[PDB]
RNA sequence: AGAGAAAUCAAG
RNA sequence: UUGCU
RNA sequence: GCCUGUUUUUGCU
RNA sequence: GCAAAAACA
């Protein structure tokens, strides 16, 4: 549907209720880019352990 | 009629195809416009009140009135807010799935929409001519005008064409200067008349109506606008049972099917029409309609803006009156405006601007199908109403599911009158109810025990168009196939109908008879082999979708002798008169220039007898896009989107592929040495 | 998305929209409400008494109008329609040999078409006779194609013009049935010698082609050999030769003769169309035509606008038509396809047919069952070929005779056409207050005489079912 | 040769440049609109001219040609005195086409066919079906989207732009496009388009192409039970009053999809929360080399495993409730069909339970059946009307039967027990069937009896049977009726893979497993399971082993997993392949020593896969099934699989591995090859305006096999430079780690 | 003349 | 120049 | 002269 | 996307 191909179904599901992109400038874009920061706090906490 | 009126082996429903004159002429509209164009804007006026009063309804603005004030035993103009609003709530409340379509059509579909999209459009009143020009060429034009007054490149998306329009408007003068040279200007209340301005005209041959009636056409700068509003309502309008508008053909038979469920003791069906529609709306009921819709869904101030501004601008429709009212004193025929001499117009002498004439109540036009759609399909949001309405713009059928036929009254009665609370008026005289269901219309569609076909509405489509015989085969043993797929003509009807359309591409194309063709093929021994040369139908009834040449060939009627003679790439008879790009799979050079035929020889082009420098800039358009799709062929599958100009795309692209072509380094040179 | 990713990006973060202020003063101009309106009314849908439905216990009556009985307004003579037996070959030796054992007398002179007028007719012979179906003007030709006649006009209305200027107020005669519909209704039907419907037969492949053109061929067999097969050639063939010289601007006389051929070879001269100086603009303007054609029986009611001569061609008697008419591009190119007319009557035959087989299982395709139908104010059956005959019959009669009147009565009549056929099983119809159905009707039958033989065959079928 | 071409175009350009010096200072995204305006194509009417055009002196238009002679036999053929040389000048009469079909220049019969191939398809197609025998029966219509044409493959829209620019284009793709496409749609387009673009331009050759790979579905009426799944031939095989009796067989893979679906399903409700495990599957499991996602898009089909399969990945579905033979769908309904959970306990403490679902509220109900169809609406458990059309003394029994099952209505078989204490729900619904089918007076006494003739259903359940007294409350079809939904239906995916409809008042069941019955067939050609957890579906020994090694060599992280839990007696995903690959021995101890010394002494083995390999044979020895009596024996060096000659060797010199110095090979595929192609893939890291410095790739084909680690491609005036993946994770894999951690850091 | 039907054509 | 049953 | 909306059938870019 | 044709409101 609405969901770029490069962004997990998981994440775009998840970014759905965090906040009111209706209201927003570009809602579509700023829930994209939003989606895009939170890949990338995924991809920085990738499986490392430390205790 | 008693020959139209079986009693023993078919219903009459199956004979209401004979009740149609079609095969014979059309009626046309021949003089002034200017007569229909006042009766359609003093209808308005004389529906606001029980009694007629024009004179004390020219001043009110919107057209909101009491509860009392509706007129229940005629045409009613006007809406009562405060049912407008609940009923807009009962809607929101309601199908919410509908709802989550709209809020996705405006965060996704919504940014997304081009201005391009105006050019789909058909003949358009130019604000800067004063006349009819096609949609490409008002659109390129307008765009043009935006471009130089705000100093500034609109964005491809719609949104950024509607806030140009905005914007424009805020300018105390602007100026065209086409240059086809010519100079005009504008000042803020001339492009403000412009752009409420309808040029209205005659609708020429429409069939089923006694009257001749006045379309109209406004600017493309309310176009955009309204594209917005058009592009929501049928967002909404596709997910919601009750609307009939937004599916067409086989769908609307199968929603139509869907809702004809009667297991009630008592189970009424009523179809009719909306008597005066596009007179008696309000658009400050599709304002406040659509303000509800989007303020439920917690859209922000600017979408409620955006969605408004087309009502509010129709709000203050200029519509074009023609060239004037005919005045005879004897014999004589001659011509004057509306205010020269006294009529029955003579009340709205005070709305006219110039040739135009102002129009605050209705709606004039039908820009808002589907808006007017919704907001028929609003009113009959409540707990009164349990049957099953569908409306696709004025056209309606309910089913009522009710145990006594008193339920079923009262049920009918509270239908008319949530109607009337929004300014739609069921016409008495075409509205039919017949309480035991079954039997019932919608959209010339009759139905009995299953929608009947309709011959007669497939034979203005079965005469061959001037294109090529080939062409014209292909299309009429198509619609012959569609008429029979949808039900409209049967086995019998669709091989007589292809007898018929086969012996008039005969003889549209010298094929019967003694002709000159046919002179000319005896002459020199040239056998038919063809249909469209005379020879025998090789189509049958079950080879509708079959291609001539390839049937012929797989029959044997058609030797490869000949088939490589009419299927040469090469013939002078359809020759391209600029050379064209090839694709190669698998090559070296993957593009491959070179001249170009039809494959086919009886593909040819029939020649013709021999906004004019705008001509000129949409050929200059056309090079820019054949150059381009040359040198850009994944354009041709996906959109553009090279960065930077035109210029420096194609050079670098062409540089690229110059690179790539496996020549020696000193051709490469001297080929690049060469591009300016 | 590149713009608006950097914007997001960056944060400025436009509106995407904004109206300005002088924006916003021009749009609140004519509405009570600003741009996003705030009414300060609670939402409610208020309780308003309304009327009462009331069954339509009886269909509606059509009224039928009084006047003088309508005249024959078409193009062609339809029924009385009749043709000259020449030898076979081209058109223009059959022109020559009509033209060269003819005599022309005036028998019956109208006051619309002045018989002075004949001689166009046969100097138009004269010119195709060598092969020139564009001949110069003559004098008559002034009267017979009016040429200069609107200048005339003009002037003449100027010396008389005197009063006060008032409204258009255009009147529209009202006229009665004609009697001469039911004998047009009766002939047109009558059995003819040749089939008059030679099309090609389709391709046979599968068992369903078949028996599609096993239908087809019966259709055609029995709806073939009548009058009105014979009469829609004429009309096409008319059609078409006159369409096709209409095309171009001319200031010369033009001579479309209306021939077709039979079987054995022998020409059929149905008469000759003279097509006068046209200079067309539009596709909706008129264009001035010369309608000379072989009536089979004169009727002074019938005919009042023709000139009828009796033409003597080796020692046989024939009548003569020769009406002056003013004729559309539109029409003509529509009556140029006027063959699609026989699809409906086919329509019927074949659902008849395929509902008989559907019901059995298997395919008769010679079943001629007994259709009940109200005849003369009383069910009687009727066998199935004859109801397709005249149903063909009146598609055709209706095909000519298509004016606004004729469309806006076949709109509304649909209506109606249901209303019966659901009383006739017993369901009620009931209608909302101000409900009258047949006003619609009645207002599009002003001077029609198909339109008023529709009527009375309504009126003549009963109103009430029990 | 080529140079002809690049002048051609460098002229194009300057003219372009020169005639126009606007129109190309605009950007090149305003192609997007300004390729909109083609006025001056417009006429006024085509349809009322031509028969005035074709007979004009001189009707053809065409260029200046010396082919065509200027005067033939007695006749002159072309205008060319006037004004010859004006581009598309020269006028010919309507005769010249026929004059061009004979006395004229030949073609070679290559390209006659390939401009008719398209159109030889369909008119072979048409003259190959079967014309069965003509059956009039006064059908009635169904009106539902049939797709316009058949296809040479099923391709998701989303990927149709993909594989066209992979056809035509692959020098101006990028390597996501390049996954994006379907590959086997691509050979097959580009061994059919390779003669066809040699004879149609760009466009047209790009418009047949699409046609041979969209769908293009459209609404038609059709007959049930009887659709030609295909409107090529709608016209001939039904006309409202007949049918042609067609064979066709499915000719599709949908049903080997269902089964791999189906056994995943079934082996992932074996498991804790079977819906993220089915999820993560489908996301790793690949059919060819086109992933499992964008096959279950391509792949629309009717049937249960598959629709829970496209729900599971966003998609919709067209399942419908479906009881043996008869078809039902819910038309309205105040409230979801309420599941009840009714107990039929054997004893006090021994209890079995038979849950059943029924109405609660007014529900109206079609359904269909073969020829018979109808709708039945109902209030509660209590029927109130049904609307029956069927043909003529057609035996009724199974679908009122079925719909005394989909509702409930019928109670010696609900809220209470037939007898002896049932076994089980498939016991109890087959003894249901049994009892009810030699006894359907429960639906007499449920509807009682009419004294009424004109009532067509007869006690003993005919059609329009003449009878003493008829059932109440069952009529004749008075209209048409048809399921239609206006609204996009949106699933939603339950626990126990349940695919739910969302209804106003709740959730309505679609799809409900545990109760679905099919066989195991076939898996679909080219499965690739060797994704994770799930490697048994092969039946294949030779396959099983396969994907169990190309996993282990492949991933070292993967192989570390598999060699903890195999030495330790951990939780292993794979214990059943292990078990079922190698025989029955007494080689496990030996091998888990074995494990240990090379674990101890190079404790660095995961990252050569000659040594992934020796450790992946002596961890798969290791967790054989160990023989109960005899002792334990050292590990052979070589060993045979179960029930094949197949030889798994420990060195890999030959069998089922072989590890040459300059490859390695599993299964006679090359999974390694040393130098070139390394195991893991390409990330795009980068996109520029400007030439890079790399190496720039003709196509992402020629890329990814010289095995570069820098390298770019074009694509509309870009450059991507695709360089190497280090990460040894991937990013679906760290979404799902961040995920689960986030969620057990919220639970705990 | 005439075509025609709520007003036009009947050329410059 | 002119040929549809 | 020939509006808007929906659907359908062709062909061309 | 464009052009033509048709039907419906
Ligand atoms: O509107 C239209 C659209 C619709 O369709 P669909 O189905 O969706 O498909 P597609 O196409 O893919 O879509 P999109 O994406 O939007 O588009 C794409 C691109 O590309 C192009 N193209 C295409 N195609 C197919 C083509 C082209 N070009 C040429 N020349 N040819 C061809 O073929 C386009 O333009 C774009 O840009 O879509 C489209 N379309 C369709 N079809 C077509 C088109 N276009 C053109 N043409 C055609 N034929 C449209 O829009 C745009």
């Amino acid at each position: 549907t609405d969901r770029p191909d490069h962004i997990d179904s998981r994440v775009w599901e998840l970014s759905e209720t965090q906040e009111d992109w209706i209201t927003q400038v570009h809602g579509h874009v700023r829930r994209v880019v939003e989606c895009w920061k939170y890949t990338i706090c995924c991809l920085i906490s990738n499986m490392h352990t430390h205790r | 009629m008693n020959l139209f009126t079986p009693l023993s082996e078919i219903n009459p429903t199956t004979t209401q195809e004979l009740l149609y004159a079609y095969t014979g002429p059309a009626p046309v509209a021949y003089g002034t416009r200017t007569r229909a164009v006042l009766e359609n804007i003093i209808r308005p006026y004389q529906y606001f009140y029980k009694e007629p009063n024009v004179q004390r309804a020219l001043d009110i603005k919107t057209g909101c009135k009491e509860p009392e004030d509706i007129n229940v035993e005629g045409p009613s103009s006007g809406f009562h807010t405060a049912s407008v609003l609940k009923l807009a709530d009962n809607f929101f409340r309601k199908y919410r799935p509908a709802m989550e379509k709209l809020k996705y059509w405006i965060l996704v579909k919504l940014p997304k929409l081009k201005y391009a999209e105006l050019s789909k459009g058909r003949q358009t009143y130019s604000f800067i001519h004063k006349r009819n020009l096609p949609a490409p060429i008002a659109l390129e034009e307008t765009v043009e005008f935006l471009e130089q007054n705000l100093r500034r490149k609109i964005g491809p998306t719609l949104l950024s064409y509607c806030q140009a329009i905005a914007d424009v408007m805020e300018l105390d003068e602007t100026t065209y200067e086409g240059a086809r040279t010519y100079t005009i200007k504008f000042s803020r209340e001339e492009l403000w008349d412009q752009m409420r301005t309808l040029n209205t005209m005659w609708k020429h041959l429409e069939r089923g109506r006694l009257n001749r009636r006045t379309i109209a056409t406004p600017s493309m700068l309310i176009r955009g606008f309204v594209k917005i509003v058009e592009d929501a309502a049928k967002e909404i309008l596709e997910n919601v049972p009750t609307s009939g508008v937004p599916v067409g053909g086989e769908e609307k038979l199968a929603k139509l099917a869907s809702k004809q469920t009667f297991h009630t003791a008592v189970t009424g069906e009523l179809s009719g029409d909306q008597e005066k529609f596009n007179e008696c709306l309000d658009p400050d009921a599709m304002r406040l309609m659509w303000t509800v819709f989007l303020r439920k869904l917690g859209c922000p101030d600017w979408i409620m803006e955006l969605f408004n501004i087309p009502f509010m601008v129709f709000k203050s429709k200029l519509a074009d009156m023609g060239e004037g009212l005919v005045y005879t004193k004897g014999k004589l025929t001659d011509r004057k405006p509306l205010g020269e001499m006294p009529s029955e117009f003579d009340d709205l002498v005070r709305n006219v601007v110039g040739n135009s004439i102002s129009c605050r109540l209705g709606m004039f036009m039908g820009m808002y199908n589907l808006t007017s759609t919704l907001l028929a399909l609003i009113s009959i949001e409540r707990e009164e109403l349990t049957g099953s309405h569908v409306e696709s713009s004025d056209d309606f059928i309910h089913f009522f599911n009710c145990k006594t036929h008193e339920e079923m009254f009262k049920q009918a009665e509270t239908l008319r009158l949530t109607l009337k609370l929004v300014g739609i008026n069921m016409s008495p005289s075409k509205c039919i109810l017949i309480s035991p269901a079954g039997i019932g219309e919608f959209n010339s569609k009759f139905h009995h025990r299953d929608f009947v076909g309709n011959v007669a509405t497939e034979l203005p489509a079965l005469v061959p168009n001037g294109t090529n015989p080939m062409t014209d085969l292909a299309m009429g043993l198509n619609v012959i196939k569609h008429s029979v797929n949808t039900g409209q003509m049967n086995l019998c009807t669709g091989a007589l109908a292809m007898r018929i359309f086969n012996h008039a591409y005969k003889y549209a194309y010298m094929a019967l008879g003694v002709t000159r063709r046919t002179r000319f093929m005896e002459e020199n021994a040239i056998t038919p082999l063809l249909t469209n040369q005379g020879a025998s139908p090789v189509h049958s009834f079950s080879t509708m979708h079959l291609d001539e040449v390839a049937l012929r060939r797989h029959l044997g009627l058609l030797d490869e002798e000949t088939l490589r003679r009419i299927l040469n790439p090469n013939n002078p008879v359809t020759q391209k008169g600029d050379p064209s790009m090839f694709f190669r799979i698998e090559n070296k050079m993957p593009q491959i220039m070179e001249d170009y035929s039809v494959p086919s020889c009886f593909k040819y082009t029939l020649s013709r007898n021999r906004h004019k420098a705008l001509l000129n800039k949409e050929e200059r358009y056309q090079r820019v896009t054949s150059i381009i799709n040359k040198l850009f062929p994944e354009v041709l599958i996906q959109e553009a989107s090279a960065p930077g100009t035109v210029r420096e795309s194609l050079k670098r692209r062409l540089e690229l592929v110059v690179e790539r072509s496996d020549l020696d380094e000193e051709r490469k040179k001297r080929i690049l040495s060469r591009i300016f | 998305l590149t713009q608006e990713v950097v914007e997001t990006i960056s944060g400025e973060a436009k509106l995407q929209f904004s109206v300005g202020t002088t924006f916003r003063t021009l749009l609140k101009r004519d509405t009570d409400w600003d741009v996003i309106p705030t009414p300060r009314v609670e939402p409610n849908v208020p309780r308003i008494e309304g009327r009462r439905w009331t069954q339509m216990k009886k269909l509606p009556l059509l009224k039928e109008k009084e006047g003088p009985p309508s005249p024959w307004r078409a193009l062609l003579l339809g029924a009385d329609s009749e043709y000259i037996v020449c030898p076979p070959g081209t058109d223009q030796e059959a022109i020559s040999w009509i033209h060269s054992q003819s005599e022309i007398e005036c028998i019956r002179e109208s006051k619309s078409t002045p018989a002075s007028v004949i001689t166009c007719l046969t100097s138009s012979l004269q010119s195709f006779a060598e092969g020139n179906p564009v001949r110069s003007r003559i004098h008559e030709d002034i009267i017979a194609f009016g040429i200069n006649k609107k200048q005339e006009k003009k002037q003449s209305a100027s010396s008389s013009a005197s009063g006060e200027w008032k409204r258009a107020e255009y009147q529209v005669e009202e006229m009665s049935l004609p009697p001469w519909v039911e004998e047009e209704m009766v002939l047109l039907r009558s059995d003819q010698e040749d089939n008059w419907i030679e099309l090609e037969k389709n391709a046979i492949y599968t068992e369903v082609d078949g028996v599609a053109e096993g239908l087809v061929d019966k259709y055609i067999e029995i709806v073939g050999r009548t009058k009105v097969a014979s009469v829609i050639e004429k009309w096409q063939i008319a059609a078409t030769r006159t369409f096709s010289q209409l095309h171009t601007d001319r200031s010369r006389i033009t001579a479309c003769p209306i021939i077709t051929r039979d079987p054995s070879g022998n020409c059929q001269f149905w008469g000759m169309v003279l097509l006068g100086p046209h200079h067309v603009k539009r596709d909706t303007d008129n264009a001035p035509l010369l309608i000379a054609e072989i009536m089979g029986e004169d009727t002074e009611e019938k005919y009042p606008k023709h000139s009828v001569f009796s033409l003597k061609v080796e020692e046989k008697q024939f009548l003569l038509s020769l009406k002056i008419t003013s004729f559309s591009r539109n029409k003509l190119y529509t009556f140029s396809n006027i063959r699609r007319v026989l699809i409906q009557p086919a329509s019927i035959y074949s659902q008849v047919v395929l509902s008989r087989a559907a019901e059995n299982n298997s395919l008769n395709l010679e079943v001629n069952p007994e259709i009940q139908l109200y005849l003369e104010g009383a069910q009687r059956g009727m066998t199935l070929y004859q109801w397709v005959r005249m149903i063909l019959c009146l598609e055709f009669l209706m095909a000519i005779y298509n004016n606004p009147q004729m469309e806006g009565f076949l709109a509304n009549m649909r209506r109606l056409h249901m209303s019966r056929h659901a009383m006739m099983e017993r369901r009620q119809v009931f209608l909302p207050f101000g409900s009258r159905p047949e006003d619609k009707v009645n207002e599009c039958i002003i001077n029609n005489p198909i339109v008023a033989y529709l009527a009375k065959g309504w009126n003549s079928m009963p109103n009430v079912y029990y | 040769e080529s140079e002809c071409t690049l002048r051609a175009l460098v002229e194009e350009y300057n003219g372009a440049c020169k005639e126009a010096p606007k129109e190309m200072s605009k950007q090149f995204t305003d192609y997007n609109t300004f390729k909109r305006y083609t006025t001056s194509k417009k006429d006024h009417a085509p349809q009322m001219r031509l028969v005035y055009s074709v007979r004009k002196p001189w009707p053809i238009s065409m260029t200046p040609s010396k082919e065509i002679p200027l005067v033939f036999n007695g006749t002159k053929l072309k205008d060319t005195i006037l004004d010859l040389g004006e581009s598309k000048r020269t006028r010919a009469n309507i005769v010249v086409p026929d004059y061009w079909s004979k006395y004229g220049s030949q073609t070679s019969l290559e390209v006659v066919n390939a401009i008719l191939y398209a159109e030889d398809l369909k008119v072979q197609r048409f003259f190959s079906t079967e014309w069965g025998e003509i059956r009039y029966g006064r059908m009635l219509p169904f009106r539902k989207p049939v797709q316009a044409c058949p296809t040479i493959e099923e391709v998701n829209p989303a990927s149709i732009p993909h594989t066209l620019l992979q056809v035509f284009c692959p020098q101006y793709t990028t390597l996501d496009s390049k996954r994006k496409a379907h590959m086997g749609a691509v050979e097959k387009l580009k061994r059919v388009m390779e003669p066809i673009c040699k004879v149609q331009t760009q466009e047209s050759a790009v418009h047949i192409a699409r046609s041979l790979i969209d769908s293009n579905k459209k609404w038609l009426p059709t007959v049930v039970d009887h659709t030609p799944r295909t409107a090529e031939m709608a016209h001939f095989l039904c006309s409202k009053y007949h049918y042609v009796h067609t064979n066709t067989q499915d000719l599709s893979d949908t049903r080997s999809i269902d089964n791999l679906c189906g056994e995943l399903v079934k082996r992932s409700l074996k498991c804790r929360c079977p819906k993220e495990t089915l999820v993560a599957n489908l996301d790793k499991i690949t059919i060819q080399g086109r992933p499992m996602r964008e096959v279950l898009a391509d792949h629309d089909g009717e049937l249960p495993y598959l629709g829970i399969c496209r729900v599971a990945m966003g998609l919709s579905t067209h399942h419908t409730m479906k009881i043996r033979s008869t078809k039902f769908s819910i038309l309205n309904s105040d409230h979801p069909r309420i599941e009840v959970k009714k107990v039929f306990s054997l004893s006090p403490d021994v209890q079995v339970t038979i849950p059943y679902r029924r109405f609660k509220g007014k529900a109206k109900v079609y359904f269909q059946n073969d020829q018979i169809q109808g709708y039945f609406s109902c209030t509660d458990r209590q029927i109130d009307e049904i609307k029956i059309s069927a043909p003529k003394n057609a035996p009724l029994l199974e679908p009122l039967l079925d719909i005394c099952y989909y509702g409930s209505f019928i109670e010696p078989g609900f809220e209470q027990t037939f007898g002896f204490y049932p076994a089980g729900k498939r016991e109890f619904v087959d003894s249901f069937f049994m009892h009810h089918s030699k006894d359907h007076k429960a639906f007499l006494i449920h509807m009682g009896l009419d004294k009424d003739l004109s009532l067509p259903l007869s006690p003993e359940l005919n059609w329009k049977e003449p009878a003493l007294s008829k059932v109440c409350r069952v009529t004749e079809l008075d209209s048409t009726v048809q399921p239609y939904t206006s609204a996009t239906r949106e699933f939603v995916l339950g626990e126990t893979l349940n695919v739910y409809t969302q209804h106003e008042n709740g959730l309505e069941l679609l799809i409900c497993p545990t109760e679905i019955r099919s066989t195991r067939g076939p898996l679909p050609p080219g499965t690739n399971l060797s994704g994770s957890e799930f490697i048994d579906i092969y039946q294949d020994p030779f396959s099983r082993a396969k994907s169990l090694l190309k996993s282990t060599i492949l991933h070292a992280e993967r192989c570390k997993e598999f060699v903890g839990n195999m030495l330790e007696e951990y939780q292993d995903p794979a214990e059943t392949t292990v078990q079922s690959l190698v025989p029955i021995n007494t080689w496990g101890k030996s091998a888990k020593r074995k494990l240990q010394e090379e674990i101890t002494s190079d404790p660095d083995w995961h990252q050569c896969p000659r040594k992934r390999a020796k450790m992946s044979y002596l961890a798969i020895i290791a967790g054989s099934i160990q023989d109960r009596d005899k002792k334990q024996t050292n590990v052979p060096r070589a060993f045979m699989l179960r029930g094949s000659q197949i030889e798994y060797d420990m060195k890999a010199t030959r069998g089922l591995v072989v590890d040459t110095t300059n490859r390695i090979i599993v299964g006679g595929e090359t999974v390694l090859r040393e130098g070139k192609g390394g195991p893991e893939g390409y990330v795009q890291t980068g996109v520029f305006e400007e030439q890079p410095r790399c190496y720039l790739v003709d196509t992402p084909d020629h890329g990814l096999s010289m095995g570069l680690s820098r390298f770019c491609v074009h694509s509309q005036g870009r450059y991507f430079q695709y360089e190497k993946k280090i990460s040894i994770w991937e990013e679906t894999d760290n979404i799902k780690a961040t995920i689960d951690s986030q969620r057990d850091l919220k639970r705990r």
